[PDB]
C-alpha cells in the first residue's frame, strides 16, 4: 500500500514514545474482550518493548505484573520462569527497580504459587537497599499464610507496629486464607468475629477467602452456608468470586460439588471472559470434564450459535494433549448445539501448527467419521513440517497414515513436499518405490521434471523424458517448461538438446502436433515472457526462428497470428521479421 | 384543517386516528400536513407524549403507525425520508434507518444535514467492525455528503467525536484530525465538541499518565472566550475538565478551568444539580490537598454551604489537610459544621475526627477544646439514629474519647468509660492503660 | 480478475474455482498458499476467460464456501 | 530492616522448632490493636464498583512526579486535517421566518 505511508510515519512516531500507553490498550482489550494476554501476543510486546529499548518503570511493572493471573494459559511454574526471564531482560535494560517493581514480583509469586522463603525477598530488598511499604510487608504477610505460617506471620505484623502502617483488609483476608489452608477453621472463623468486632465489616475478598476455604476442604455444607448469608447481606454478587470457588473444588478434587456451585452460576453483564479464563486454567489442570461443564453453562452468542467460546477450548485441550477421546468428545458436543460447524478441523488446523502426525491421523480419521470431505491439503502442512524434520521414516509413516484414511498423495503433494525433502529424488522414488505405498511412483518422477524443468534444465527434462518408460503429459511440460526459460535461457542448450534428440528418440510418436503444435509451444512462450524480456531475447530469437525456417516446420497460420500480435505489442521489428521467417 | 389541530397539540393516537379516518372518507390530505404528521410520530415513536394526569433496549417497533403512514404516503418527498431515517436512529433502529438511506439514494434525493448526522450514529452502532472498518464507512458518509452539497453543522462534527468514544485506542488522533478540521472550515468548537475529545483522549481506567495532557492545549484555546449554548452537550464540560484536572494533581489548571467558569456568563454552563455536586467535589478535594491552608479556609467559606453541600468524605480531606498543616486549634469547629450539613452520624468522619485529636499530646488550651468536641461526638454515639437498627461502638472511638477525657483532666468522665469497654468488649490500647 | 477474500483455510484453489466455474469460466485460480504453513492468506485471484464471468461473480453478494462467505472484489 | 533482617531469620527458626501451630490465640489483640484501622472507610460503603476499586486497590495513590516530561511544541490545532469538506470563507444566512419550525427544530431548540 505504498509503503502503508510509512506504516502512518512508523505508527504515528509510536505515539510519540506513547506507544507504551497503547501497548496497554491492546493488552487491556484482550482482557475486555477475553481475559486472557496471548502468550505470543505478551512476547510481541514485551520483544516489541526490547525493540524500543526505552522502558518506564511503569511500563516495566505492567509486564511484570501481566505474569501473573493474567496469564491463565500458562502453567504456574512456566508463568514464574517467565516473570523470572522478563525481570532479568528487564534489568539488562536498565530498569530502575523501585518499591513498586519489587512489590509486583511479590503479587506475581504470589499469583503463580511460586514459593519463595521471604526472608530471601526481603533479603532481595535489602541488596538493593530501598525501603520496602506497607504492601511489601502486607505481601509478605500474605506469603507466609499462603504456606499456613501464623508465627512467622505474627512476626512480620509486629514490626508491621513499629512502623505505624495501617491494617488493610487484604490483611485480614491473608489471615483467613493462612488459617484456612492450614486447616483450623475455627481460627479461620475468629478472624471473621475479629474482624466484626474491629469494626472492619468483612468484604465480599474475605467471604471468598472463607468460601474458598471451605472448598479446598469440600465443605459444602458450610460453602451454602456463607452463601447464603453473602446472598441475604447487602454484599452483591460477582461470578469472578463463585467462578473461583469452582477452581477451588475443582483444584481441590471434587468436581460433584463444582456442578452445584455451577447451577448457582447466573449470567451476570461481563463475566464471559472470567469463565473464559476459569476454562482455560481448567484445561491447563487437566480438569477439562469440568471446563466442558462450565463451557455448556456459558451463553452462547446470540446473533451465532457458532461462537468461538468453545474454538479457546479446544485450542488449548490441543496444546494441552488433551486426550483423543476427550477432545473429540467436547467437539462433538461443540457441533451438536451449533457451537460449532467445524470443530474437529480447527482442532486439526492447530493440530497440525503442533507438527503432531499421530493426532493429526487420529483426527483426520475423525473428519471422515464426522462426514466433513478429506482433502489431501489436509496432510499437505504436516508433510512440511515433516519435511523440515527430514525424517525418512517419519513422512513414510504419513503416506500410511493418508492409506488408512485413504488419501493418495498427487504430483503436487510430491513437488511442494516430498521432493525438496528427500536430498535427491531418485533416491526418494527409490525408498517410496521401496515402501510399495504409493499409488503410482510415475507422477513422482513426473515431479522431478517439474523441479527440473521449472528450474530451467531442459537437457535434463529431454532426457528424463526419454529414459521413463511410462507415459508424461507434454502440455503441463509446456507451462513448465516456459518457466524454465525465465530461469534458465540457453540459446545452445536448445540445439545442443535437439540434437541428443535424434539420437535416442524414444516413443516417437506423438498426440501433440508434430509442428502446428509446437508452433503452440513458442506461441505460449511468446506470450508469458515479458516486452523487457522479449527484447533481451532478440539476437537468439532470431535464430532459432532461422533454425525453424531451415526447418521447415512452419507453425499454425492462426497461432501465426497470435505470435505476430504479440510481437507488435512489444514493438520490435526484429521480433516481426523472425515471424515472416 | 381540523387534523393539523391535532398535529399541532401533539395528539400522536388521535392524528393517526383521524388520519386514517380522513384517508377512509376519501379526501385529499396535503403532503405537508402528512409530512407533519410524520414528523410528530416519528420524533415520539408512536407514543403519547407523557402529560401531567389522565430504558435498555429498540424503541422502533415494526408495526408502528409511521411505517403504515409511511407506505400510504402517495408522493415521498426529500423531507419526509430525513424525518423517518432521523427517527429511527433516534429510536435506535439503526439498521432500519441505513436500509431507508438506501433507498433514499435509489430515488435519486439528496438528504439533508441532519439526516447525514444521524447516519453516522447508525454505521457505528448498526454493524461492529474493527474501527478501520468504522472509520472508512464514517469517512464514505462524509465523502458522500460533499457529493451531495451538504455542508456539515457542528453536530455533524459532535457526533463523530461521541460515536469515537467506542474506540477510544484508535480514534485519538483521528478524532484530532476532526477537530483540525473545524478549525479550517471553520466551525468554531463548542464546549461539547472540547468535552467530547477530553473524554475520548482520557478513557483506560488503568493506572495510565501523561495522555491526559491534551487538556493543556484546549484551556489555552478556551481562556477568556464566553460560550453560547450551541450542542446539548455544553454542559458536561466543565465536570469533565475538572476531573482531569484532579487526576493530574494539578492545580493551577483547576484555577484556569475554574477562571473559564466565572468570565461572563459561563458559570451557567456548570449543568443538573448532580453536574455541580462532582464539580465542585473534585474542585475542593484538590484545593485540601495542592493549596495552603490559609488559601484552602478561604475557599471552605465562600463554596460551602453557597455552592453546594459537602460529602462527608470532602470534610474528612479537610481534616486531613489540617493535620499536614499542624493547624489542629480548628478541629472543633469542622464537627460543628460537619453536624450542620448531615455529617452528624458518619461513623467515618466521627472516627477520623476523634483519631486525630487524640493522636498527640497538645497544650492544656487545646486539650480542652478537644474535650468538649469529643464529649459532643460522644453524645452523638448515645444518640444514634441507627440505635433502631444497632448501636455500635468502634473500638477505635471509645478509646479515643476517654484519652482525651484524661488528657484533658476529666478524670470523671473518664471513669465511666471503662464500664463501656467491658460492655462493649472492647480491647483497650497499652497507651490508655499506661496513661 | 476478480480479487477474492476471507476464504477459509479449509477451501484450496480448486473449491474456489468450481464456486466460481457457474458463474464464469475460470481461466486460472491463483491462491497463494501461505509459504511453510500451506494454508493461504484468506485472499485469492479468480481470472475468468471473459470479462461476463468476472462480472457474473461479482454480481452475487453472497459467495459461500465450506459454509464461509467470501468477499470478492473486482 | 537489617535488624528486622537478623528477626526474619529468628522467624524461621522458630517456627521449625515449634513445628506444630504454637498457642498464640486472641492474635496478640491485632498486636494490641495495632495502629491505624481506617481502611474500612474505603469498604463501609461496600459498592459493586469499590469492591473493583479494591480488587485493583493497590498503592497507586502515590504517583510523585509521574510525569515531568512536558513542553514537547507539539500544538493540536496544528497539524494534519480531513479535506473532505472544503473551507468555507464566510456563510450568508436568510432569516425565513415564516418557514414552519420543524418539530425536530422546536425540540432542539
Amino acid at each position: 500500500k505504498e509503503k502503508d505511508i510509512q506504516e502512518e510515519s512508523t505508527f504515528s512516531s509510536r505515539k510519540i514514545s506513547n506507544q507504551f500507553d497503547w501497548a496497554l490498550m491492546r493488552l487491556d482489550l484482550s482482557v475486555r474482550r477475553t481475559g486472557r494476554i496471548p502468550k505470543k501476543l505478551l512476547q510481541k510486546v514485551f520483544n516489541d518493548t526490547c525493540r524500543s529499548g526505552g522502558l518506564g518503570g511503569s511500563h516495566a511493572l505492567l509486564l511484570l505484573r501481566s505474569c501473573g493471573s493474567l496469564l491463565p494459559e500458562l502453567k504456574l511454574e512456566e508463568r514464574t520462569e517467565f516473570a523470572h526471564r522478563i525481570w532479568d531482560t528487564l534489568q539488562k535494560l536498565g530498569a530502575v527497580y523501585d518499591v513498586s517493581h519489587y512489590n509486583a514480583l511479590l503479587k506475581v509469586y504470589l499469583q503463580n504459587e511460586y514459593k519463595f522463603s521471604p526472608t530471601d525477598f526481603l533479603a532481595k530488598m535489602e541488596e538493593a537497599n530501598i525501603q520496602p511499604n506497607r504492601v511489601t510487608y502486607q505481601r509478605l504477610i500474605a506469603s507466609y499464610c499462603n504456606v499456613g505460617d501464623i508465627e512467622g506471620a505474627s512476626k512480620i505484623l509486629g514490626f508491621m507496629k513499629t512502623k505505624d502502617l495501617p491494617v488493610t483488609e487484604a490483611v485480614f483476608s491473608a489471615l483467613v486464607t493462612g488459617h484456612a489452608r492450614a486447616g483450623d477453621m475455627e481460627n479461620a472463623e475468629n478472624i471473621l468475629t475479629v474482624m466484626r468486632d474491629a469494626g472492619i465489616e468483612p468484604g465480599p475478598d474475605t467471604y471468598l477467602a472463607l468460601l474458598n476455604a471451605y472448598a479446598e476442604k469440600g465443605d459444602i455444607d458450610h460453602v451454602k452456608q456463607t452463601l447464603e448469608k453473602v446472598e441475604k447481606s447487602e454484599l452483591h454478587l460477582m461470578d469472578r468470586d463463585l467462578l473461583q470457588i469452582i477452581f477451588s473444588f475443582s483444584k481441590a478434587g471434587y468436581p460433584q460439588y463444582v456442578s452445584e456451585i455451577l447451577e448457582k452460576v447466573t449470567c451476570e453483564r461481563r463475566y464471559i471472559p472470567d469463565a473464559m479464563n476459569l476454562i482455560l486454567l481448567l484445561v491447563t489442570e487437566k480438569l477439562e470434564d469440568v471446563a466442558l461443564q462450565i463451557l455448556l453453562a456459558c451463553p452462547v452468542s446470540k446473533e451465532d450459535g457458532p461462537s468461538v467460546f468453545g474454538s479457546f477450548f479446544l485450542q488449548h485441550c490441543v496444546t494441552m494433549n488433551t486426550p483423543v477421546e476427550k477432545l473429540t468428545d467436547y467437539c462433538k458436543k461443540l457441533k451438536e448445539v451449533q457451537m460449532h460447524s467445524f470443530p474437529l478441523q480447527f482442532t486439526l488446523h492447530c493440530a497440525l501448527l503442533a507438527n503432531k502426525t499421530d493426532l493429526a491421523k487420529a483426527l483426520m480419521k475423525a473428519v471422515k467419521e464426522e462426514g466433513f470431505p478429506i482433502r489431501p491439503h489436509y496432510f499437505w502442512p504436516l508433510l512440511v513440517g515433516r519435511r523440515k524434520e527430514k525424517n525418512v521414516q517419519g513422512i513414510i509413516e504419513i503416506l500410511k497414515g493418508m492409506q488408512e484414511l485413504g488419501v493418495h498423495p498427487d504430483q503436487e503433494t510430491y513437488t511442494d513436499y516430498v521432493i525438496p525433502c528427500f536430498d535427491s529424488v531418485n533416491s526418494a522414488r527409490a525408498i517410496l518405490q521401496e515402501n510399495g505405498c504409493l499409488s503410482d511412483s510415475d507422477m513422482f518422477s513426473q515431479a522431478g521434471l517439474r523441479s527440473e524443468a521449472a528450474n530451467g534444465n531442459l537437457d535434463f527434462v529431454l532426457s528424463f523424458l526419454k529414459s521413463n518408460t511410462l507415459p508424461i503429459s507434454l502440455q503441463s511440460i509446456r507451462s513448465s517448461l516456459l518457466l524454465g526459460f525465465r530461469r534458465s535461457m540457453n540459446i545452445n542448450l536448445w540445439s545442443e538438446i535437439t540434437e541428443l534428440l535424434y539420437k535416442d528418440g524414444r516413443y516417437c510418436q506423438e498426440p501433440r502436433g508434430p509442428t502446428e503444435a509446437v508452433g503452440y509451444f513458442l506461441y505460449n512462450l511468446i506470450d508469458s515472457m515479458s516486452d523487457s524480456e522479449v527484447q533481451a531475447k532478440e539476437e537468439h530469437l532470431r535464430q532459432y526462428f532461422h533454425q525453424l525456417e531451415k526447418m521447415n516446420v512452419k507453425i499454425p497460420e492462426n497461432i501465426y497470428r497470435g505470435i505476430r500480435n504479440l510481437l507488435e505489442s512489444y514493438h520490435v521489428p526484429e521480433l516481426i521479421k523472425d515471424a515472416h521467417l | 384543517a381540523a387534523l393539523k389541530e391535532r398535529i399541532e397539540l401533539r395528539k400522536v393516537k388521535a392524528s393517526v386516528d383521524m388520519f386514517d379516518q380522513l384517508l377512509q372518507a376519501g379526501t385529499t390530505v396535503s403532503l405537508e400536513t402528512t409530512n407533519s404528521l410524520l414528523d410528530l410520530l416519528c420524533y415520539y415513536g408512536d407514543q403519547e407524549p407523557s402529560t401531567d394526569y389522565h430504558q435498555f433496549g429498540v424503541t422502533w417497533r415494526a408495526k408502528n403507525n409511521a411505517e403504515r403512514i409511511f407506505s400510504l404516503m402517495p408522493e415521498k418527498n426529500e423531507h419526509s425520508y430525513c424525518t423517518m431515517i432521523r427517527g429511527m436512529v433516534k429510536h435506535r433502529a439503526y439498521e432500519q434507518a441505513l436500509n431507508l438511506y438506501t433507498e433514499l439514494l435509489n430515488n435519486r434525493l439528496h438528504a439533508d444535514v441532519y439526516t447525514f448526522n444521524a447516519l453516522i450514529e447508525a454505521t457505528v452502532c448498526a454493524i461492529n467492525e474493527k474501527f478501520e472498518e468504522k472509520w472508512s464507512k464514517i469517512l464514505e458518509l462524509l465523502r458522500h455528503m460533499v457529493a451531495q452539497k451538504v455542508k456539515p453543522n457542528l453536530q455533524t462534527f459532535n457526533t463523530i467525536l461521541k460515536c469515537l468514544r467506542r474506540f477510544h485506542v484508535f480514534a485519538r488522533s483521528p478524532a484530532l484530525q476532526v477537530l483540525r478540521e473545524m478549525k479550517a472550515i471553520g466551525i468554531e468548537p463548542s464546549l461539547a465538541t472540547y468535552h467530547h475529545i477530553i473524554r475520548l483522549f482520557d478513557q483506560p481506567g488503568d493506572p495510565l499518565k501523561r495522555s491526559s495532557f491534551i487538556i493543556y492545549d484546549i484551556m489555552n484555546e478556551l481562556m477568556g472566550k464566553r460560550f453560547s449554548p450551541k450542542d446539548p452537550d455544553d454542559d458536561k464540560f466543565f465536570q469533565s475538565a475538572m476531573s482531569i484536572c484532579s487526576s493530574l494533581r494539578d492545580l493551577e489548571l483547576a484555577y484556569q478551568v475554574h477562571g473559564l467558569l466565572k468570565t461572563g456568563d459561563n458559570w451557567k454552563f456548570i449543568g443538573p444539580d448532580q453536574h455541580r455536586n462532582f464539580y465542585y467535589s473534585k474542585f475542593f478535594d484538590l484545593i485540601c490537598l495542592m493549596e495552603q491552608i490559609d488559601v484552602t479556609l478561604k475557599w471552605y467559606e465562600d463554596l460551602i454551604p453557597s455552592a453546594y453541600f459537602p460529602h462527608s468524605q470532602t470534610m474528612i480531606h479537610l481534616l486531613q489537610a489540617l493535620d499536614v498543616a499542624n493547624r489542629l486549634e480548628v478541629i472543633p469547629k469542622i464537627w460543628k459544621d460537619s453536624k450542620e450539613y448531615g455529617h452528624t452520624f458518619r461513623s467515618d468522619l466521627r472516627e477520623e475526627i476523634l483519631m486525630l485529636m487524640a493522636r498527640d499530646k497538645h497544650p492544656p488550651e487545646l486539650q480542652v477544646a478537644f474535650a468538649d468536641c469529643a464529649a459532643d461526638i460522644k453524645s452523638a454515639y448515645e444518640s444514634q439514629p441507627i440505635r433502631q437498627t444497632a448501636q455500635d461502638w468502634p473500638a477505635t472511638s471509645l478509646n479515643c474519647i476517654a484519652i482525651l477525657f484524661l488528657r484533658a483532666g476529666r478524670t470523671q468522665e473518664a471513669w465511666k468509660m471503662l464500664g463501656l469497654f467491658r460492655k462493649h468488649n472492647k480491647i483497650p490500647r497499652s497507651e490508655l492503660l499506661n496513661e | 480478475v476478480a480479487f477474492v477474500r476471507r476464504i477459509p483455510w479449509t477451501a484450496a484453489s480448486s473449491q474456489l474455482k468450481e464456486h466460481f466455474a457457474q458463474f464464469g469460466h475460470v481461466r486460472r485460480c491463483i491462491l497463494p498458499f501461505d509459504k511453510e504453513t500451506g494454508f493461504h492468506r484468506g485472499l485469492g485471484w479468480v481470472q475468468f476467460s471473459s470479462e461476463e464471468g468476472l462480472r457474473n461473480a461479482l454480481q452475487q453478494e453472497n459467495h459461500i464456501i465450506d459454509g464461509v462467505k467470501v468477499q470478492v472484489h473486482t | 530492616s537489617e535488624l528486622l533482617s537478623q528477626l526474619q531469620q529468628h522467624e524461621e527458626e522458630s517456627r521449625a522448632q515449634r513445628d506444630a501451630k504454637r498457642p498464640k490465640i486472641s492474635f496478640s489483640n491485632i498486636i494490641s490493636d495495632m495502629k491505624v484501622a481506617r481502611s474500612a472507610t474505603a469498604r463501609v460503603r461496600s459498592r459493586p464498583e469499590l469492591r473493583i476499586q479494591f480488587d485493583e486497590g493497590y498503592d497507586n495513590y502515590p504517583g510523585q512526579e509521574k510525569t515531568d516530561d512536558l513542553k514537547k511544541r507539539k500544538n493540536i490545532f496544528t497539524g494534519k486535517r480531513l479535506n473532505i469538506f472544503d473551507m468555507m470563507a464566510v456563510t450568508k444566512e436568510a432569516p425565513e421566518t415564516d418557514t414552519s419550525p420543524s418539530l425536530w427544530d422546536v425540540e432542539f431548540a
